[PDB]
RNA sequence: GGGUGAUUAGCUCAGCUGGGAGAGCACCUCCCUAACAAGGAGGGGGUCGGCGGUUCGAUCCCGUCAUCACCCACCA
RNA sequence: UCCUCCUAAAGAGUAACGGAGGAGCACGAAGGUUGGCUAAUCCUGGUCGGACAUCAGGAGGUUAGUGCAAUGGCAUAAGCCAGCUUGACUGCGAGCGUGACGGCGCGAGCAGGUGCGAAAGCAGGUCAUAGUGAUCCGGUGGUUCUGAAUGGAAGGGCCAUC
RNA sequence: CCGACUUACCAACCCGAUGCAAACUGCGAAUACCGGAGAAUGUUAUCACGGGAGACACACGGCGGGUGCUAACGUCCGUC
């Protein structure tokens, strides 16, 4: 139980995330994927947050 | 190239009256040279790989592959993956060449040289050497250099026997004993 | 008389759910596209015409039809179509 | 005393000792003993009965033992009530069926090993029969 | 928080963490008894109590110990060191129009540790670089002797790859790290430096400063070299690590050079002060820093009066 | 009959979810002494109970059996 | 509590203080694609180098491997390597399987956007089956849906999540 | 050192014979189960929805087994 929950934060402005798990040990360079955005319908940036 | 149209001339008249061959499909020739060399101790650290890397591009030009481990051994202290050797494959052109600047002034600088085994066939016709000594290489000029790292030599030829393998590699004047 | 009872224990004892894999449409059934035919686990049999192959394995109708079974191919191995009647 | 060195499961299912048995002919020397009765053979009974041969013959001859126990059986406790587990493996047999060749021997004339076989019946727990080889 | 100076705060830090360690003392007592307690039988149709299991299993729990550095730094042994290390004669050395080094010559026996002090930017660490090699000097005459194997620390940390875990950093992968003549586990290496656990899993980048000049010293005291050049060894350290570098410094066989802008560490270990001054003048003094000092009076100047303390505002 | 713990040098015992494996006294040599003791210098020791097992490592982790040490066998 | 095998009697299911083992995770690659590739083990010759390191050719043919138990499966590989990547998408979903229900699982196809490929195509996590916790209460973000005279707001609801 | 010579041999590797296995299978039934068609027979016997329940201590016998001692008017399943 060492990968903690994390939350890809929408780069388009909108408050929408998917959510997710991280080793945050092995991994502290924070995720960053183009992911769908439902609320803009256009596949952008997501970055990860709290 | 210097060697290949010597063996084409020599080695083709000399082979085809021997076995008595229907064909020059039939008389084997030398396919390629794999200039082997297991560091072993590159365990310690990579250094000694790539310096042993370095000597193998040195003598042989072209640039050698790291060879890892293919499964744990734990008498050896290695494990499944870890670059343990440097391997050069010679085709053609480089082949010859190297053949015949090993032949010609690599085999006389061995230290106590007096002949190489001529029973050291695999049984398929390919032949195998160990030098002991890099130095023996002119391309080694003792100012840059760190150990003695020996070196393998793998003639590997398409002869289908000891006595094929040995007709072939005589008549390029190999210091057989 | 403190004697007469015994006991023990026991290390094993426990097992898991039963998945209720196998055969769920036969041969010559007709069926429904998407229909379920056979719950494995590998691939005992193999998706052929007409039929899929889920993630878990399930081969499951991709059109309606008859169910047929085969042992065709070079491996000899089982492979379930759907013939469009 | 003949037992398994080795083996894949500690204990194993009572099970059923149907059908006759498939090593039935003599096979190895020029006389046997087969097993007319049904039952299970424990090791202690191979043995003993191995031990009555081998004085019957002396040193002549030699015998083969076509039957291995490979079975274990479990026992509980003295004094102990049902359930808390299986019972812990306490001998190993060796099913029999009626047919099974359980010895055999060779270089010894009949007339001795008939003998020899008497001897050695009288400790086994099932019925037998003195069988010779044949020609097939 | 504590009002108060450093050394009442010592005091008091020292009396908390023995009070801490009498109560962790305390605790295994009382657990050990209770464990004892419950590996008992019931004795009848009787109690044993649920209470008491569930007191002892909250009782069993988990304490912070401290990551105390303290003296593991370990400085492996080089080679056998014969009695020429280093020498160099009439050293000059300038930059444009000002000059750092100018005739400097001095000879360095072999055990010696060298306190190289001096004011910013007086060429401390050039002078490492022309010991080292990697600068020329315009006087030139530097040497080592032939047994001499340089190992060098540098000023600045700026050379490690902060995405590389700990371990791998300082040991390169290879689970065998070669030491000069002797083969050591690259494990127990890194955990020599108080890398004693999962610690060797961090990665560089988020190290802090004083792991990194750990890690530093861990990755660059490998090459196994009989003298040493460290520039600055002890800059993110604590009195801890501090301490135990001081330690391991003094159980070296070969001989150092250490620049430092601490008086007292430098003065703890120093045998040979390599002191700079004004006009590029390397002042050199074979002897600790209580016996320059006692030369400085013997032979000193009349004032005491450094500073300015110019402003800031208007 | 059910349960728990321990096993480390000749002895008593420490020992990190890894890292020749350590301490006292015992043993070896040499000093000291008429000679021993005591004292001082140097030195060596190991089945980590045993076949077993997820493991970058099994002493400490991994079912087990071997032994000795306990504990419980109540209403009955 | 959950997963694998046997008991379990060739559909499913099937008990015991029956016989054996495992789980309470891991992985932004160990996921997606597009190319490429094929093991274990042994024999012969070869410098330190041997019982076993790397090399060469011969047998062999998956006895190998799979992130972790066991079972089933895997060559068109599901195994190994590399380039580009984020489909580990959003809304749905014909039809099924399995449950007493709560629930759980498989799923073609549709719409919107996307990655890889020249394309046909494949991709809604991983060879599959364990890796888990109803509801209440509360927290965080979004959404004027509601807003106790009215305009706000508080508090609710809805969506995502702890 | 190269080991130079002894097994009235412990002994898996290959071959020839011969067994055993719930958790072995290069094989493999009878039955049972699933689906379709065709009659004859059966007061619809089938399914769905709705009103009302009771019951969820079972027993023995046959057959297939676990456990037990191939004990028990023992115990636990499957089927009649
Ligand atoms: N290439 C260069 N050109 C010009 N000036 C230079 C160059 N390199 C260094 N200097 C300057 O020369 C002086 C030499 O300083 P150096 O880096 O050698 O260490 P230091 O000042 O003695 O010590 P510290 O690093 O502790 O401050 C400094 O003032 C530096 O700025
Ligand atoms: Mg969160
Ligand atoms: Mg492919
Ligand atoms: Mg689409
Ligand atoms: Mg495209
Ligand atoms: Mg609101
Ligand atoms: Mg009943």
């Amino acid at each position: 139980g060492i990968r903690e929950k994390i939350k890809l934060v929408s780069s388009a402005g909108t408050g929408h995330f998917y959510t997710t798990t991280k080793n945050k040990r092995t991994k502290p360079e924070k995720l960053e994927l183009k992911k769908f955005d439902p609320v803009v319908r256009q596949h952008v940036i997501y970055k990860e947050a709290k | 190239a210097k060697l290949h149209d010597y063996y084409k001339d020599e080695v083709v008249k000399k082979l085809m009256t021997e076995f008595n061959y229907n064909s020059v499909m039939q008389v084997p020739r030398v396919e390629k040279i794999t200039l082997n060399m297991g560091v072993g101790e590159a365990i310690a650290d990579k250094k000694l790989l790539d310096n042993a890397a370095a000597d193998l591009a040195a003598i042989s030009g072209q640039k050698p592959l790291i060879t890892k481990a293919r499964k744990s051994v734990a008498g050896f202290k290695i494990r499944q993956g870890y670059p343990i050797g440097c391997k050069v494959t010679l085709r053609g052109e480089r082949m010859w060449e190297f053949f015949e600047r090993l032949i010609t002034i690599a085999v006389p600088r061995i230290r106590d040289f007096r002949g190489l085994s001529a029973k050291s066939f695999d049984g398929r016709g390919n032949y195998s050497m160990g030098v002991r000594e890099q130095i023996i290489f002119p391309e080694i000029d003792y100012d840059k250099v760190d150990r003695v790292r020996g070196l393998d030599i793998t003639i590997t030829t398409t002869a289908k026997s000891d006595e094929e393998g040995r007709a072939l590699l005589a008549a390029f004047d190999f210091p057989f004993r | 008389m403190a004697h007469k009872k015994a006991g023990g224990s026991t290390r094993n004892g426990r097992d898991s759910e039963a998945k209720r894999l196998g055969v769920k449409r036969f041969g010559g059934e007709s069926v429904l596209a998407g229909s379920i035919i056979v719950r494995q686990r590998g691939t005992k049999f193999h998706a052929g015409a007409n039929v899929g192959c889920g993630r878990d394995h399930t081969l499951f109708a991709k059109a309606d039809g008859k169910v047929k079974f085969e042992v065709k191919g070079p491996k000899n191995r089982k492979f379930i179509s759907i013939e469009a009647e | 005393m003949l037992q398994p060195k080795r083996t894949k499961f500690r204990k194993m299912h009572k099970g059923r000792n149907r059908g006759l048995a498939q090593g039935t002919d003599v096979s190895f020397g020029s006389f046997g003993l087969k097993a007319v009765g049904r039952g299970r053979l424990t090791a202690r009974q191979i043995e003993a009965a191995r031990r009555a041969m081998t004085r019957a013959v002396k040193r002549q001859g030699k015998i083969w033992i076509r039957v291995f126990p490979d079975k274990p059986i479990t026992e509980k406790p003295l004094a102990v009530r049902m359930g808390k587990g299986k019972g812990n493996v306490e001998y190993w047999v060796a099913l029999i069926q009626p047919g099974k060749v359980l010895y055999e021997m060779d270089g010894v004339p009949e007339e001795l090993a008939r003998e020899a076989f008497k001897l050695a019946a009288a400790k086994l727990p099932i019925k037998t029969t003195f069988v010779t080889k044949t020609v097939m | 928080p504590w009002e108060g100076n450093y050394s009442s705060w010592l005091e008091q830090k020292d009396q908390r963490l023995a009070q801490e360690a009498s109560q962790e003392a305390a605790r295994r007592k009382s657990i050990e008894k209770e464990l004892e307690w419950v590996r008992q039988g019931t004795k009848g149709r009787q109690s044993k109590g649920k209470a008491r299991l569930a007191r002892f299993e909250e009782l069993n729990s988990t304490e912070y110990q401290k990551r105390n550095e303290t003296n593991e730094l370990f400085i492996p042994p080089g080679p056998r060191l014969g009695d020429k290390v280093l020498e160099v004669s009439n050293l000059r050395k300038s930059y444009g129009d000002r000059l750092l080094i100018d005739s400097l010559s001095f000879s360095i026996p072999k055990g010696a540790i060298v306190g190289i002090i001096g004011p910013n930017g007086a060429g401390k660490s050039t002078l490492f670089r022309m010991i080292s090699g990697q600068e020329q000097p315009d006087s030139g005459t530097i040497t080592l002797g032939e047994t001499v194997k340089l190992a060098s620390v540098d000023q600045f940390r700026d050379s490690m790859d902060n995405s590389k875990t700990v371990w791998e950093e300082v040991s390169g992968g290879l689970d065998i790290m070669k030491i000069g003549n002797t083969e050591m586990p690259s494990r127990a290496y890194v955990g020599r430096f108080n890398f004693k656990g999962v610690d060797q899993g961090k990665r560089v980048g988020e190290l802090s400063g004083g792991e990194r000049g750990r890690l530093h010293l861990a990755k660059l005291l490998q090459v196994g070299g009989n003298m040493l050049l460290l520039d600055q060894p002890t800059n993110d350290l604590d009195i801890e690590t501090l301490r135990a570098l001081e330690n391991a410094l003094l159980e070296f066989p070969g001989c150092a050079m250490v620049i430092s802008h601490d008086r007292w560490f430098l003065d703890r270990i120093a045998t040979h002060i390599l002191d700079y001054q004004d006009e590029g003048k390397v002042e050199f003094f074979e002897g600790n820093f209580t016996e320059y000092e006692e030369y400085k009076k013997r032979t000193l100047g009349a004032d005491a009066l450094e500073p300015k303390r110019i402003k800031y505002k208007r």
